[PDB]
């Protein structure tokens, strides 16, 4: 609520990760 | 807790789709949301970023229901579930909507094996 | 709540099986166990009564998790869940196990909405 | 318990209750 927070969006399969 | 809105927010899901256009992700399958010690766990969750700009996303989590989880600096638990969880990052609180329902925990313990006896008895009567 | 362990118990599932040696039935599907204000919830509850005698009854519980619910007498509910409920009716107690965790409740609300700051608010106070 | 209590198995499809 104060500055932006990044977005991390996970597959559960993979697990790979990126920032959305 | 103090300092949650500052963290970083973690989705894990069964499968993702992007609406490019829409500016939308959405997460279905077991979505698990997390910001610091706030869980939001949902069937469902929609991403939106209104005009591309930070700050301003805006957290939709839908279930059967959704539920709810956040530590309190005073070291109580809030939990609770609603069909639908609605975060707007930019305003700080969330809305439960749909059955709604929060509670505070004041104690808890965690093991292996937990034993709890089942048999109050505040009265007594004899003959 | 006093009087909980005295009340009858009621299993609902979706579907049950009885052994045909007798003194075992087993539920699946959703299963809800009930003894007054004491409700057990599993994928599988099995139901033994060792030598067919009452009162030795033994119930199992199993989930992922299991979850476990009981009013107590100071008006808190006391709310569980574990792999594995394990409910001796001869013993009145119930043995949570695997990743076991056990809570008490001191309020609550419902409502069609509820709104709720995840932010701690500060003191607001101000002097002339 | 105090005492044995009744033990009622109740289908969730058809309604129908026993004791076992």
């Amino acid at each position: 609520g104060s500055k932006p927070v990044p977005i991390i969006a996970c597959n559960r399969k993979t697990g790979k990760c990126t920032r959305i | 807790v103090t300092g949650d809105t500052d963290q970083p927010i973690h989705i894990e899901s069964d499968q993702q789709s992007l609406d490019m256009q829409g500016n939308v992700v959405t997460f279905t399958g077991n979505v698990i949301v997390t910001q610091g010690t706030i869980k939001i766990n949902a069937d469902k969750v929609v991403v939106t970023r209104p005009g591309g700009e930070q700050g301003k996303e805006v957290i939709d989590g839908y279930g059967k229901p959704a539920t709810f989880y956040q530590m309190q600096d005073n070291g109580k638990p809030v939990e609770g579930h609603a069909s639908q969880m609605h975060y707007e990052l930019a305003k700080d609180f969330v809305v439960l909507t749909g059955n709604a329902y929060l509670q505070q925990v004041d104690s808890n313990i965690k093991g292996d094996k937990i034993t709890y006896l089942v048999k109050e008895q505040k009265m007594q009567a004899f003959s």
